[PDB]
């Protein structure tokens, strides 16, 4: 770290009027009660009422931003139908430098702390002047916060239990 | 000596052991070639400093 | 959340007949968004269908509706003596509170949980309830304390998402007070300042599959399951 900090790249509030944001699960728990992470979202339809969605974002901070993202992979398909409305699964996450689509099935799995479905997590770096670019048809994981730094030389990375 | 701001320490998957072996290959060379040098420096050193004294009283 | 209107509240009708029922509210509301029950006095509730169009498990085809917006719709193909009963409205708000429906009496003419506590108490006073969980994973459920009248159109005391983001209705707020406990498998509520208003029926009901874990329970924006309520009441 030079630099490392937290903001709201896109505030819950008033960034996804037409999903409906606020679904959690249990697993993701606090004190014996559920949740989800911070710094992300979980999207869904506003009474099974699924747009599909461009959004974007590019840099006036000036400082490199570290960005966080998800791609749903559910264990059964009756999910996908009624939270999204469709079996296409068809993401489109872009940049100058990077750019990645994906279009995933349901694949089940074991339970593994109680679960069978898996989101896959996809992340990069991006930098002063470049734009991002989200597409998608659902099965997405959003960056509520993102993380703010410069670069940092020379520190790492420790196990220890002393 | 110039001692960096250092990290040392990397780690990976087990799709990379081209890298993992090469990573051990690279550090305990390095590692033997400091221990190699400086173990024959601490030898030579004392020896020329044994040398030095017996100079100075000779 | 916004004051649904059913059409009607009591209906009188033969055998080998249809029957239209229509709850529309203020707004213009989304349509997967009611649910709509049916409940013999005596019995507890029982649900059919959901989303103005689709059908619970365990069925015929006969009770089957349509609508959107601010006009919502419950129709029937066939009565029958055996449907003698109020059917009930019940839809999640965005704000989220449950509204309901008055209960729509027709007459035709010639797993499980568990509560405890009901009873007396004396007004302005205090008392605790509680109920608890057989058999399922009440981790995952967003729940729902529920009030009735006998014979009256319902109210909705509260509910709370598995997260913690209450809902309560502005005049219960406060009186109240829900808590939660998943690794014990039951529910309290903590209940002060207490009048006549209270002196009435409840439930502690089971509802929404959050986003996710394993099973073969799948989820809609109405309810899962209800339980078999008790009485409480304020007298002196
Ligand atoms: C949602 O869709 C409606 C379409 O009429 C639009 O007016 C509104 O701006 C949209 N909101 C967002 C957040 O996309
Ligand atoms: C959603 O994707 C479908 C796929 O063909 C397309 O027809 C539709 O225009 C898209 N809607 C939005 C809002 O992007």
């Amino acid at each position: 770290v030079s630099s490392f900090e937290r903001f709201e790249i896109f505030p819950k509030e008033s960034s996804w009027p037409n999903h409906t944001t606020t679904g959690v699960s249990a697993s993701c728990s606090h004190n014996g009660e559920s949740s989800f992470y911070k710094n992300l979202l979980w999207l869904t339809g506003k009474n099974g009422l699924y747009p599909n969605l461009s959004k974007s974002y590019a840099n006036n901070k000036e400082k490199e931003v570290l960005v966080l993202w998800g791609v749903h992979h559910p264990p059964n398909i009756g999910d996908q139908r009624a939270l999204y409305h469709t079996e296409n699964a068809y993401v489109s996450v872009v940049s100058s430098h990077y750019s990645r689509k994906f279009t995933p099935e349901i694949a089940k799995r074991p339970k593994v702390r109680d679960r069978e479905g898996r989101i896959n997590y996809y992340w990069t770096l991006l930098e002063p002047g470049d734009t991002i670019i989200f597409e998608a048809n659902g099965n997405l994981i959003a960056p509520r916060y993102a993380f703010a730094l410069s670069r940092g030389f020379g520190s790492g990375i420790i196990n220890s239990n002393a | 000596m110039n001692t960096q701001f250092t990290a040392v320490g990397k780690e990976f998957n087990k799709l990379e052991r081209r890298m993992e072996n090469l990573n051990k290959k690279v550090d305990d060379g390095f590692i033997d070639i400091w221990t190699y040098n400086a173990e024959l420096l601490v030898l030579l050193e004392n020896e020329r400093t044994l040398d030095f004294h017996d100079s100075n009283v000779k | 959340e916004i004051v649904l209107t059913q059409s009607p509240g009591t209906l009188s009708l033969s055998p080998g007949e249809r029957a239209t029922l229509s709850c529309r509210a203020s707004q213009s509301i989304s349509g997967y968004y009611l649910t709509w029950y049916q409940q013999k006095p005596g019995q507890a509730p029982r649900l059919l269908i959901y989303g103005a169009s689709s059908r619970a498990t365990g069925i015929p085809d006969r009770f089957s509706g349509s609508g959107s917006g601010t006009d919502f719709t419950l129709t029937i193909s066939r009565l029958e003596p055996e449907d003698f009963a109020v059917y009930y409205c019940q839809q999640y708000g965005i704000s989220p509170v449950i509204t309901f429906g008055g209960g729509t009496n027709v007459e035709i003419k010639g797993v499980q949980l568990v509560e405890s506590g009901g009873g007396l108490v004396q007004p302005g006073g205090s008392l605790r309830l509680s109920c608890a969980a057989s058999g399922f994973t009440f981790n995952i459920y967003d729940m729902h304390w529920v009030r009735q009248a006998p014979g009256k159109g319902l109210e909705w005391v509260s509910g709370l998402t598995t997260g913690g983001d209450t809902s309560y209705s502005g005049s219960v707020r406060g009186r109240f007070s829900i808590s939660r406990e998943n690794a014990k498998n039951s529910l309290y509520l903590q209940m002060n300042n207490l009048r006549a208003g209270d002196t009435a029926a409840y439930f502690c009901v089971r509802g929404v599959r959050e986003v996710g874990a394993t099973g073969g329970d799948p989820f809609y924006y109405a309810m899962a399951v209800w339980g078999q309520g008790t009485t409480v009441t304020v007298s002196s």
